[PDB]
DNA sequence: CGCTCAATTGGTCGTAGACAGCTCTAGCACCGCTTAAACGCACGTACGCGCTGTCCCCCGCGTTTTAACCGCCAAGGGGATTACTCCCTAGTCTCCAGGCACGTGTCAGATAT
């Protein structure tokens, strides 16, 4: 079988919720933001904009990705196909 | 410990690429996206606290990433500003 | 400034020679990924006057109806990594050899040759050019062998079971020939993928990047002046590009001709200053890791093969260390191979570095007199009535050529 | 008349940006890129001119045209 | 080559959360109305650097036939998916605890009613 993945597809774009831990994000926020500068704190409004912006983000590296693989007539992604993603946007 | 960014979990990483609309996922692709993850907040959070560093308040408002985002081109909906 | 190129010679022939005692004088000829050379033995003289044909083995054709372009007078070779691998120009060259050679009257090859091939020759290749020379030619009998044990069979003390090491370098190889009383050592022979070619593309790559003024006026025939008369090869290449680091060695030391003429008129028709790149390009062979390719060169690859061997049969082999070939016509060129030499053999211990009467031409006239001491050994020689039943991948091993391995090649 | 500018101009492009190999129905789709950009900026620059009245299209409304696209351009007007 | 089977996608019941009309408040800058500043639309008036056909050679193009290459054929074996096995940390929600702001404190000692 190995191609019932195409039913995730769907159910994760039906979806439109966060999809990253908020924990696990928020520490990562802080810690970032916290080896960058002292006492900066973050309201819950502020990590939200953050991860928003974050997951966006990279489901456009993930679509921008998937027509990298498919021009180059895969149906598999590696780390080159977004290193060309990156180079083609000039990211 | 789990800081190495790994806390960013296979899973939820797979669930964005699911989103993203990718099929078959080689194992490397979690870490490179870990990487540009870290390079995307080495933006975001870096000139959303020159925003915050505008007033040198200690809180991080919605308004002060929004900015950042703003001058970076990926503006934001719901939050204002 | 630079010269250039000549050609159109007068190698214009009767049918053939004739000699004493048995009347075919044998042909003797040299293939050559760089240029062939060619000629009658002329046997019973020992000063052979006239090696013919000593041509760039590169041609064309007429595509409008006109011409074959076999001769010297875009383009293509009959080799690959010194090995033929090639009919439809390989043909014509052979044809253009055989018409200022000479054929006795019709079409047939009449008289016997000794031909170059390769230090070790794929199967298939040899199989192609023994059909070639068989099914087209028909020579009546063939002798093989190598160009290097050819110039060392020239250049021996004596016609006997000696043994050395043979550097060899060309177009596209440098190869050291461990030869054991008189046998090639083929498990522990070893080649470098560069030489001639990869130099002159190399100075031409130079030259290109460093004076982007003359783009299309800098091209291989024009390397060759500087490759081959204003180049030399370091007594030890650090010491060397050392002593080009102060600008009052560098000026007066410095190489300068002219390119062809037609602001004081030089950034038009520059005097191409070379001085660290006229020892680069020889020293290709000795580290090449001045082009991006990996492998151990002339020094790890002669270390390495000499490690192989109990310490004795290494002291009476060493004592004959010969450079023949291509590149070893670099200026300098002992004087490197012994102090690199030196460094690596036991402390107390002699060894002796010998370079060819004449590095190009030794080969060819190592062939002819090969061929006039075995003119009837008729056991050695590839016979005709022998290619009438081994399939053209066939060898004999005899002296100063490669070792045949029992083996049969599928072809219909 | 797109015709004029030419085959060996549309390689030239290409070849000032590096390319090795190419196809041939590189030549009119790039034409194609070339024309829908071309009257981008034409029809933001005359966008420009008709604010200012005249019928002259003039140098720096398509210097308007450019910075509102990111460019920055020089010794026309600059 | 079209069934049987083991599983969803989609359907009906459920339950209380998350709306949007109150139900007013009362804070304020919108709307009205004169007052007043200065320059917008008007607009001559200097005189032009886009376009109209002469003279002459430049660049693009068609044609030709080598020979590199993409589209394709099939197979190669290792790494992504499908699914089970088990270990931990994301979320709940809790109490702890402290910075920012507001307010009474008060009476002293510095300033003026
Ligand atoms: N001056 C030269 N420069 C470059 N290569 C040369 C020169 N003289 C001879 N050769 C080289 O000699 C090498 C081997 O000997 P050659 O005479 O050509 O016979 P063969 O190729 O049959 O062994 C060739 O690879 C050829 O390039």
């Amino acid at each position: 079988p190995g191609t019932v993945a195409l039913r995730e597809i769907r159910r994760y774009q039906k979806s439109t919720e966060l999809l990253i831990r908020k924990l696990p994000f928020q520490r990562l926020v802080r810690e970032i933001a916290q080896d960058f500068k002292t006492d900066l704190r973050f309201q819950s409004s502020a990590v939200m904009a953050l991860q928003e912006a974050c997951e966006a983000y990279l489901v456009g590296l993930f679509e921008d990705t998937n027509l990298c693989a498919i021009h180059a007539k895969r149906v598999t992604i590696m780390p080159k196909d977004i290193q060309l993603a990156r180079r083609i946007r000039g990211e | 410990l789990r800081d190495n960014i790994q806390g960013i979990t296979k899973p939820a990483i797979r669930r964005l690429a699911r989103r993203g609309g990718v099929k078959r996922i080689s194992g490397l692709i979690y870490e490179e996206t870990r990487g540009v993850l870290k390079v995307f907040l080495e933006n975001v959070i870096r000139d959303a606290v020159t925003y915050t560093e505008h007033a040198k308040r200690k809180t991080v408002t919605a308004m002060d990433v929004v900015y950042a985002l703003k001058r970076q081109g990926r503006t934001l909906y719901g939050f204002g500003g | 400034p630079f010269r250039d190129a000549r050609a159109a010679p007068d190698p214009v022939l009767e049918a053939g020679p004739v000699a004493h005692g048995p009347l075919p004088v044998p042909l003797v000829l040299d293939n050559g990924s760089f240029q062939v050379r060619a000629g009658w033995a002329c046997p019973g003289q020992d000063p052979g006057p006239e090696p013919r044909l000593q041509f760039r083995a590169v041609c064309a054709r007429g595509r409008g109806g006109a011409r074959g372009a076999s001769g010297p007078q875009m383009l293509r070779s009959p080799f690959d990594r010194n090995v033929p691998v090639n009919l439809e120009l390989q043909e014509l060259l052979l044809d253009y050899s055989f018409q200022h050679l000479g054929v006795s009257s019709q079409g047939c090859v009449d008289h016997p040759i000794v031909l170059t091939e390769a230090v070790c020759n794929p199967l298939y290749s040899r199989q192609m050019m023994s059909e070639l020379l068989f099914e087209c030619y028909g020579i009546p009998k063939v002798a093989y062998g190598i160009d290097s044990l050819f110039s060392f069979y020239h250049n021996k003390p004596k016609n006997s079971m000696c043994s050395g090491l043979i550097i060899s370098s060309g177009y596209q190889c440098t190869h050291v020939l461990p030869i054991l009383e008189g046998r090639l050592d083929a498990k522990n022979c070893k080649r470098i993928n560069l030489g001639g070619s990869q130099a002159a593309g190399y100075l031409q790559r130079l030259l290109q990047l460093k004076y982007p003024g003359h783009l299309a006026a800098i091209t291989l025939s024009r390397m060759e002046e500087i490759l081959h008369e204003h180049s030399y090869i370091a007594e030890d290449y650090v010491e060397e590009l050392h002593k080009w680091r102060c600008p009052d060695y560098y000026e007066n030391n410095v190489h300068k001709m002219q390119l062809p003429f037609s602001v004081f008129n030089l950034a038009a028709y520059h005097q191409l200053f070379v001085g660290t790149e006229r020892i680069r390009a020889p020293e290709i062979i000795f580290q090449p890791s001045l082009i991006g390719e990996e492998q151990a060169g002339i020094a790890e690859t002669l270390q390495y093969i000499l490690d192989r061997y109990p310490k004795d049969i290494q002291e009476m082999l060493v004592q004959n260390v010969f450079l023949t070939g291509g590149n070893t016509m670099y200026p300098g060129m002992k004087a490197r191979m012994e102090k690199e030499l030196l460094e690596m053999r036991p402390f107390r211990s002699s060894f002796q570095v010998q370079l060819a009467s004449n590095p190009v031409l030794d080969a060819w006239y190592g062939a002819r007199d090969w061929a006039l001491n075995h003119l009837d050994d008729n056991e050695v020689w590839i016979t005709r009535k022998e290619y009438e039943e081994k399939g053209g991948e066939y060898l004999k091993e005899h002296c100063a050529s490669n070792i045949y391995v029992p083996i049969r090649l599928p072809k219909q």
